[PDB]
């Protein structure tokens, strides 16, 4: 939940607090679907790599 | 156009291009009575994508 707060955060506009190191790269202002499929993509990394 | 203006009373009318003056109100009164009856309808919502 951590690695995913973190993440999804870097691509949407959530008021929790991290520092960004990754805005020179583009990208869309991801809405739910968006941030959904990217969610499903990274729990599906961490149950493999498990 | 002009079959939409005859429609009410024009019973007495033999051409089938003319069309009585006398009831062109009537025929305006009835056009808008069933462009508002056409109309009753709940907006639906169907969804959206990004």
């Amino acid at each position: 939940v951590q690695t995913l707060v973190t993440l999804v955060a870097q691509i949407s506009e959530t008021q929790y607090p991290v520092d960004r190191y990754l805005d020179w790269i583009p990208s869309l202002r991801a809405s739910a679907a968006t941030a959904a499929t990217f969610a499903e993509w990274v729990n599906t990394s961490m149950k493999t790599a498990f | 156009n002009i079959h939409l203006f005859k429609q009410l009373l024009n019973t007495e009318t033999l051409s089938v291009r003319g069309a009585n003056p006398l009831m062109f109100r009537a025929n305006v009164l009835h056009m808008l009575l069933e462009f508002v009856l056409d109309n009753l309808y709940l907006n639906r919502h169907t969804g959206f994508s990004q």
